[PDB]
RNA sequence: AGCCAGGAUGUUGGCUUAGAAGCAGCCAUCAUUUAAAGAAAGCGUAAUAGCUCACUGGUCGAGUCGGCCUGCGCGGAAGAU
RNA sequence: UACCCGCAGAAGAAGCACCGGCUAACUCCGUGCCAGCAGCCGCGGUAAUACGGAGGGUGCAAGCGUUAAUCGGAAUUACUG
RNA sequence: CGCGGGGUGGAGCAGCCUGGUAGCUCGUCGGGCUCAUAACCCGAAGGUCGUCGGUUCAAAUCCGGCCCCCGCAACCA
RNA sequence: AAAUG
């Protein structure tokens, strides 16, 4: 299949073991899946402070 | 960074030209706010 | 002496710019580490390494040395400027001027080498402009670009020649090929290869909407067409043998058929059309030559294919400039240099972009 | 012809080169201390270094050197009962 | 063990989603069809309550979101209808 | 290798037929037509006749050489 | 007579 990569910037490349979750992208032809940010080889999105759950971003400890 | 997967297959002569004749470098036409293709059924916040 | 002062002022600025582009501190550091490596007596035991390191060192040293020379010379000139002005000693002033000139020349030389370090940079080029997906608007944009390029080339002293022009059915051009002859023509233009972004309200659109149209420039140097070299009989195996089916008494005996084989490559050409062996060989020879030529062409093509594939890999990065006419601002995406004089740029003030690009090395 | 000795100085001539110190070349090819010593003929080096040579001093004590002309020979010269 | 009594001191103990419309909750800055968002409709091309951050708010709460899964809405297989 | 035919602007064709003369269709350029493009209308330009020699006063044209193309023929054992 | 944007 083909799966969308949400968020600004990703560490992904060839032979990268990833988790996909489902959910189709209306714009993209044939895309039926979203990759899960913050699971397996896929990293969380950098510098996010809101909606972090969706993007695998840990709590900014202060 | 990520590679762009062009819809040109196997480029033989010139890459730039091929890219130009691709969806990547398609024309972007603004939708009118006033004038011709200007009518909005529902507003952005309505 | 006001012009001299102005020149002095300029020179420091350009030196600073050069340093910025070079990344001077890093270079200095590299030179230092390499120097340290050099004096260690164990490094000359490995010969291949050592020569390479030496090669690396020298250029770096030159870069560094020239840079501070520039820093010092300017300062000296400034010091002597005062003397020229207030004390009114003429000979000293003249000397200072001479020194400045020398320094300027040196700077130019350094910048020259930084710029035109590539192999084909001195040669003349074919600039190829192609209109995009837009339509009439795109064609117009392409035409505009072509015009701009022509203006630029005339400006510095290059000879333009419109080789091929495909004209737009409504307005502008569909495609154009321009031969640009002159000293370091390709080196000056090679940076302009890429897709150009026009943003303006279309005059050809009936609605009058603001369009984002694209058009590609493609600069390639006029390579010298190498002579197709004569293959040596040492590289060749010539077999002679009897023909298939044949048909007669003299045919059964005679070995007219010729098999020519290239030893380095492994290509074969057979010929048995003629009765005469010699004639067959000649024909076979010709065939072999043709095959070799074809192989050469194929190899050339394959390499070329690799190159663009790599170029394709950059994708959206082939977009080099953005010509916004509505907000009145031109931006080079590669360097980051911006100007609000859009009309001036269109007329042919590309020097500001081009030079910076060259300095960058992109 | 052997044999024993020296075979230097300015000097590593500059340049262009990654380096070039007789020997990568490009080019000049000088003068010096003089018995004689090429800004170098070969080997050698990352390049120097190093090892030879040219010419010269000493020993030794009679012929010697290499061109020309010709005579006769040698190699070049491998095949199938 | 449950349970009860005493001891000390606010002490050791709050997050998650969302805020264009559906759908409860809006502004400023940053970005400029880019980056990105999105369940649908669509948002973004230099004043974005739709992107990202902040302040303010709303809903849930030791959970809160996302995905998958079934029924519902869907009278959209209608026996009722 | 032999016998023929050819090479004439961007293109495709003529003329070469007994040497002096450069034509047709399309294309190119400038107008006009349309809101614009196409079509259509008007007006122009553009050829060292593959190349090198030869002979007539004179060569696209005749003759020869060379380069390129297209046919044909390249056979009997 | 009259094709297209
Ligand atoms: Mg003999
Ligand atoms: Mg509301
Ligand atoms: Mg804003
Ligand atoms: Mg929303
Ligand atoms: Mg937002
Ligand atoms: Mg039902
Ligand atoms: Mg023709
Ligand atoms: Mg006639
Ligand atoms: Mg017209
Ligand atoms: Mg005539």
């Amino acid at each position: 299949v083909t799966s969308y990569i949400g968020g600004e910037g990703h560490n992904l490349q060839e032979h990268s073991v990833i988790l996909i979750r489902g959910g189709r992208v209306k714009d993209l032809p044939g895309v039926r899946y979203h990759t899960v940010r913050g699971a397996l080889d896929c990293s969380g999105v950098k510098d996010r402070k809101q909606a972090r759950s969706k993007y695998g971003v840990k709590r900014p400890k202060a | 960074m990520s590679r762009y997967q062009h819809t040109k297959g196997q480029i033989k002569d010139n890459a730039i030209e091929a890219l130009l004749h691709d969806p990547l470098f398609r024309q972007r036409v603004e939708k009118n706010k006033k004038g011709k293709g200007s009518y909005m059924r529902k507003g952005k916040h309505g | 002496i006001n012009p001299v002062n102005n020149r002095i002022q300029d020179l420091t600025e350009r030196s600073d710019v050069l340093r910025g582009y070079l990344d001077y501190d890093a270079k200095k550091e590299r030179l230092e580490e390499v120097n340290a490596e050099l004096e260690q007596p164990d490094v000359w035991n490995e010969p291949e390494r050592a020569q390479a390191l030496g090669k690396e060192r020298s250029s770096l040293e030159a870069v560094v040395d020239t840079l501070d020379q520039m820093k010092q010379g300017l300062e000296d000139v400034s010091g002597l400027l005062e003397l020229a002005v207030e004390a009114d000693d003429e000979e000293t002033f003249n000397e200072a001027v001479a020194e400045l000139d020398a320094l300027e020349e040196k700077l130019a030389q350094l910048e020259f080498r930084r710029m035109f370090s590539g192999e084909y940079d001195s040669a003349d080029c074919y600039l190829d402009i192609q209109a995009g997906s837009g339509g009439t608007e795109a064609q117009d944009w392409a035409s505009m670009l072509e015009r701009m390029y022509l203006r630029w080339a005339e400006s510095r002293g290059f000879k333009t020649e419109i080789i091929e022009e495909s004209e737009g059915e409504v307005a502008g051009i569909k495609s154009v090929t321009i031969k640009i002859s002159g000293d370091y023509a390709y080196g000056w233009l090679r940076t302009e290869t890429g897709v150009h972004r026009l943003v303006r309200k279309s005059p050809f659109d009936s609605g009058g909407r603001r369009h984002t149209s694209f058009s590609s420039a493609f600069v390639y140097p006029e390579v010298d067409d190498d002579i197709d070299i004569e293959i040596n009989p040492a590289d060749l195996r010539i077999d002679v043998y009897r023909t298939s089916g044949a048909g007669g008494q003299h045919v059964n005996r005679t070995e007219s058929a010729v098999r020519i084989t290239h030893i380095p490559t492994g290509i074969v050409t057979q010929c048995q059309n003629d009765r005469s062996q010699h004639k067959n060989k000649d024909q076979a020879m010709k065939q072999m030559k043709a095959k070799l030529y074809e192989l050469e062409m194929q190899k050339k093509n394959a390499e070329k294919q690799a190159m663009e594939d790599n170029k394709s890999d950059i994708g959206w990065g082939s977009q080099i400039r953005s010509y916004v006419l509505d907000d009145s601002r031109i931006k080079d995406l590669r360097t980051g240099v911006e100007t609000r004089n859009t009309q001036a740029v269109l007329d042919g003030s590309l020097d500001q972009f081009i030079e910076a690009s060259l300095k960058a090395g992109l």
